[PDB]
């Protein structure tokens, strides 16, 4: 039940072990490797598609 | 002017000479006064590294009669200020239009010698100034009010990026909230 | 491309088009999509940059103090008793407080970690010899027999939680799971507790979490002692939603949204710059 | 385009200069699935009787106005079956369709920001002090901000530009707004859905959201164009559904 | 349409009432062909420090005024890198995008004529008499025709129905033009090719050619509007390379 | 042959050739790369000795001391406060100084031990009886909210990092990242903080690293208490660029390269050796 | 061998007795990839304009001389333009060629050092003292050494055998360096990189590199002998790019 | 995610076993058992090349 993930490097022995100890799952760790995003709920939304390129109006 | 709604209106007119300015600021987004409140100053400010290109738009909330060109201007930070509309054109700006669509976007570029710039301002990471000129005038029909109004909005693009956590120096405490 | 790189930028060449990137309407409610290759020649830039620190469980993930708990080993008044409580919140701090009201909804586990310091009161005379001091950290959840004194049957724990700790040790330290009646917890409510539309205005009322029961489980001291606990909430497992504006005026009470009015930004003398 | 026609009900909307329409946040509203719900009776849902276009009273907008904020789903309490749905229940859930309408001219200026604020809780303008719940907001009054501070010793701190939540006003646009610059807009439209941390909630002891209009380039024009321009809202419920029927309420 | 973007180097030109583009003799500028070269030794092109956008002083347009004339590329000889390049070369050699802007209202009315001329030569106003280089062009100041015939002892004719050239004003439209009627156009563009019997040439003994804006309809307007309405004229240079490195010139 | 492994040296025998091996040109700016073999009669040696102790990562791989903060539980003046801090800096100790100097840019990761010890201060009597003593060493970003007192909002350290550390205990230790805005840490800059050549001159304006807070948190003691934490960098995972000459000179301040005039080895009497 | 001829742009070196060319750190300069740039805007590269070959003066070399040094690329501020598009721009990125010139005769006698520093940062003559910038180095006058120390209140610690560094003189051979013997070796030829931990600077505010040409056997010969000899620098930037145009600088 | 590698033993049960505990790399241990280099970038930066039994000039 050994979890290999990969470890936060740069960019130009790169991974590490986790072994969960306790039932619950709010006694785990951060997830710290989450990085998904989408900007689309507060940017751009608009009922019509808008295309950069067009005129707004 | 910073008690009231004056804050935002940024106050043009019809001109007796061409090329005067409109505004002015320091394109510090975490620690020049005009931009460290807002939304994206507010975020910066729990940073310590900030990086990527920006996007000031601004809308021309006058009357569809008047018509209107400006200059908007970014300045790399290694000559100085801009004097003159003259000494504005040299840098990256944009000639707007004042028609059907109301706004503009100056899309101020990094340009930069390293990957990241600090949020509370040193001279070592200065970014440059950000200016704009009469380009021609406002030019109105009779019965107008003269002063019109812009409004300036700011953005980040999709290559902004932070680093580095830190408290914001904007919330403050002497004893604990009762 | 990985997942929380930021965009690289393309080159771009002349152009004279009918295209017109940098016209739009603000009033559409649309933020533009305008990259730095619409409006001005650009080169090819791999951005290498990543969007790890800005993320939620990152940004909320560093413990902060939010309750300092006060208490004795010789009763002064009720104020520095033998024991003391904190009815468990978020607001009497203020950095912990403007972090999460920039969210009206979240829903996380939580690390309340503890940092207990005693202190020997200030007395004609200190020489003496004491034993380790053991303190208690009691949790009583809404509804519970509370302690209403020193030597309490409701210190007995049976089915409270409680952890008990020497002093000289690591910080004490538990997990919390997501603890309200609804499906997140709530920053803001604008409403009220009673059908009538009175009672108690604001987040309040969607507050039951309980109290924290501090005391030094030694009976006595030779010469009173004080001790001082520090609360950390480190939130983990972060979700959030409808994100907030900032706030920009301080607080003055930590079951209200009351402020003084204040600009919106600190002034200068001029709009323009005057320099060559 | 400009030109837009919104129906819902025994009731039609056009408008010839539309910016768009603002969806939420992302989200068209719809009715409560069944792998969310809590409450285990059956719903009622009037389609067409609730669903429909309910518009208030217009205010006059002046050069010395700060603006107005309505708080709903209490700006609605009476219009209607509606409002009959609200009395009789316990819970309620609904999304809506605000359409805030201000035409003036070629020769008048002015932009005014529409937000539609999730949970808009008001300080006090007399701290220390608790203030009743007719000065947040009357049955379909539009309550209106002030240029100054307030010092009302029952009343929200009503100053226009901290936006009574002690935040910056210049900061709303990340809730769903739009802009009627009277250059050229004449409308603004925006879509809600539901937002709530609990799948239905008692529609009178919680305002949802609070509508909320600000000039923020004042109202100018000539002495000799029209001097009164009003700005009328109008507002739609979308899928409303209700639950926990019993006699009318509300106390 | 009447949009149109013109990006060169790190500027931007947006235009919401744009007639057309006018392109030279129907030729893109370009570089110097291989089979077409003189000098052997290797040009230098810098992109994009020279081939921006430079934006010149306005005029005041008023109903008693005849026209105005630039002179290139003498009217850019201290416009930043453009200016540098100069000094330091004996040839150069580069096309233009021309951008002439001036908006009033939909309550004036007048007409601009925006020629390029190429190789207009002016002659004296003092006949038997030869003029001085600095009343043809200043280093970017609008020289301006008059309504009557001039008596300037050194300088050119300026009188503006014969245009400087002894020709008549009218038939100016063979060369490479627009017109600015304030009634629908907005600005005028114009991109001029390299035009020279060689194939590179020296950038300070020779104007190339000769922008003339001129009106033919003359503003008029009512008192109560706006009485000053400016010209303003943005050049990019293009496709700008040199040859002859030597020290700063230009005796 | 493995990595790191010197070279063997060849069986050479005797010579009569047109081949100069000896003969070079220093002019031209090579370092020749004679070996024993080619001047002199050689056996075959089978050498074994490797280059791991002259490694990078090696040669820097040990904990330096490298600052030394005061602090008290009892103000005397600001030098002696309740609370002391650190601009955080290599150049104050001499020995890490002269170790980083030898080349011009730097890229490494840190771990930070502190030594954190107390003694009594001197006083009439010292007969008392004080719990265990806790410390906190709060990290602050360039451009945070620094304390400006004890009992300050900032020690609450929401967002910046902190550690705290009761006496007796093993020494407390952190990782740090490569922290740089750019490519390499500077040992040395060239050059101004302003573009008109003027300001602050050297290493001084790519330093911002920010402070290292340190306090007591306990509240008070019997009898004061006088603190002393001593930071230890070691830096790891290391790439070294533009090996510089080593320094002759002693250091004067921290801020600045200036130094004494001092002559280029030490002396002897006469330029030959006289015995048999 | 010993001849060796270097053309860049419009210039050329001959040498007829050459030692050889150091290059760098084994590195030839070349212009930024596109996976190490962080500015986004297109750059500027005058290809021959700026990497062609600029001589300053000579400096007079005598038996008392210690050594002169030079701050690049400050030394070429004004150098034709490369001096040019130093002003106009924010960042800059080249190497160089450089290229120490000096003879003297078969009955001459001398050996100079000649490194290239990179970040040669100097200490300070009197010491608790900041100095002036115009003592560290002039626009393209040789700085130089001094035989004993200096005590000049604002300028830099100009004794030679510490090399202005706090270091033993004699180490500076790990630096990129020749020597010039006259006893074999007339000219020496440098070929630097671009070093620095970003991938462009500002060329102004920072001397990315300092040239130091050092007598370490000195300069003896007969009386009835030539008693002049100079020692002419003659440097060519190389792959040099620019970024950030704004007006002219530099402050 | 255990890496068995060679311990650092002399010339004339020598391995031993790494497990990484956290999520970031910079909080793994040093780099010892590296030692790659090339001295020719300081002692040997000339252009042409230079054969040491032949003349330097
Ligand atoms: C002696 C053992 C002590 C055990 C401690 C248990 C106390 C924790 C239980 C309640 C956790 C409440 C978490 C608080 C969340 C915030 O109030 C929300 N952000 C606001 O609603
Ligand atoms: C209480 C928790 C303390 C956490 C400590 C964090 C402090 C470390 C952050 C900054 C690290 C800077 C490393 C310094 C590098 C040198 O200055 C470079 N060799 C010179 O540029």
């Amino acid at each position: 039940g050994a979890q290999v993930s990969t470890q936060k490097t740069g960019a130009h022995i790169i991974h590490y072990t986790n072994i969960n100890y306790y039932k619950d799952s709010a006694s785990n760790s951060l997830n710290r490797q989450d990085f998904t995003q989408d900007p689309s709920k507060f940017t751009e939304p608009v009922k019509d598609v808008m295309i950069k390129t067009l005129p707004a109006l | 002017h910073v008690n009231s709604m004056e804050a935002y209106r940024i106050p043009v007119r019809p001109q007796t000479s061409s090329g005067e300015q409109v505004f002015g600021f320091q394109l510090q987004p975490g620690h020049d006064s005009v931009l460290k409140h807002t939304l994206l100053g507010e975020i910066l400010n729990y940073y310590a590294n900030w990086s990527g290109s920006m996007k000031l738009t601004f809308m021309y909330c006058g009357a569809a009669m008047a018509t209107g060109k400006f200059l908007i201007a970014y300045s790399p930070p290694g000559a100085g200020v801009p004097g003159s509309r003259r000494d504005a054109m040299l840098g990256t700006h944009v000639i707007w239009d004042v028609g059907l669509q109301s706004s503009c976007v100056l899309c101020v570029p990094w340009i930069s010698q390293t990957n990241y710039r600090y949020v509370t301002s040193d001279a070592y990471t200065d970014a440059g100034y950000i200016t704009c000129w009469y380009q021609t005038s406002i030019v109105t029909p009779p019965d107008i009010p003269t002063t019109s109004t812009i409004l300036c909005f700011v953005s980040a693009c999709n290559d902004f990026s932070v680093r580095l956590l830190r408290d914001t120096p904007f919330i403050t405490q002497q004893a604990l909230f009762q | 491309r990985a997942v929380g790189r930021v965009a690289d930028t393309v080159a771009s060449g002349p152009v004279n088009t009918e295209q017109i990137p940098a016209l739009t309407a603000v009033e559409t409610g649309h933020t533009s999509q305008v990259v730095p290759s619409d409006t001005m020649q650009t080169r090819h830039v791999i951005n290498y940059h990543t969007r790890s620190e800005s993320s939620i469980e990152n940004f909320m993930g560093r413990a902060a103090c939010v309750y300092i708990a006060q208490y004795a080993t010789e009763k002064v008044n009720d104020e520095l008793d033998r024991y003391t409580n904190w009815e468990i919140t978020t607001r009497q701090v203020a950095q912990l407080r403007r972090k999460l009201e920039m969210f009206t909804y979240m829903r996380f586990d939580l690390e309340i970690t503890f940092v207990i310091t005693s202190s020997q009161r200030t007395s004609t005379t200190y020489a003496s010899d004491s034993p380790p001091l053991t303190h208690q950290v009691m949790y009583v959840p809404p509804g519970g027999p509370i302690p209403k004194s020193y030597e309490d049957f409701a210190w007995q724990t049976s089915t409270n939680p409680s952890v008990f700790w020497t002093e000289g040790n690591a910080p004490p330290r538990m997990s919390i799971p997501f603890m309200s009646v609804g499906n997140a917890y709530c920053n803001f409510y604008d409403g009220w507790s009673h059908f009538s539309q009175s009672g108690v205005y604001g987040y309040t009322t969607l507050n039951n979490m309980g109290h924290l029961y501090f005391r030094h489980v030694n009976k006595s001291t030779a010469y009173p002692v004080n001790s001082v606990a520090r609360v950390y909430f480190k939130p983990k497992h972060v979700k959030a939603w409808v994100p907030r504006a900032p706030r920009l005026c301080p607080y003055l009470k930590a079951r209200n949204v009351n402020f003084n009015v204040q600009g919106v930004t600190e002034s200068r003398n001029k709009i323009t710059l005057d320099r060559s | 385009d400009r030109v837009r026609s919104i129906t819902l009900g025994n009731s039609t909307i056009t408008t010839q200069e539309c910016a768009n329409v603002v969806v939420g946040y992302g989200v068209w509203p719809t009715y409560l699935s069944d792998h969310e719900a809590t409450a285990v009776d059956q719903p009622t849902q009037p389609d067409v009787a609730t669903c429909r276009f309910y518009t208030l009273e217009s205010v006059k907008w002046e050069s010395s106005s700060a603006g107005w904020w309505w708080k709903f789903p209490e700006a609605l309490s009476d219009m209607g079956l509606f409002g009959q749905n609200m009395q009789y229940h316990y819970l309620g859930r609904t999304g809506y369709t605000i359409h805030v309408q201000c035409n003036a001219s070629k020769f008048h200026q002015g932009c005014l920001l529409v937000v539609c604020v999730p949970e808009a809780e008001m300080g006090a303008a007399t701290t220390d002090h608790a203030f009743n719940h007719t000065k947040l907001s009357n049955i379909g009054q539009a309550m209106e901000f002030s240029a100054k501070k307030s010092t009302d010793q029952t009343g929200p701190q009503t100053a226009v530009h901290n936006a009574g939540m002690g935040v910056a006003v210049g900061n709303l646009t990340i809730f769903p707004h739009q802009w009627i610059n009277l250059r050229t807009n004449n409308s603004a439209t925006i879509v809600m859905p539901y937002i709530n941390s609990v799948p239905m909630d008692n529609m009178y002891r919680h305002y949802n959201f609070t509508l909320m209009v600000i000039p923020f380039a004042k109202l100018e024009h000539s002495p000799q164009a029209s001097t009164y321009v009003p700005i009328t809202v109008t507002v739609a419920p979308m899928c409303a559904e209700y639950n926990g029927l019993r006699l009318a309420g509300h106390q």
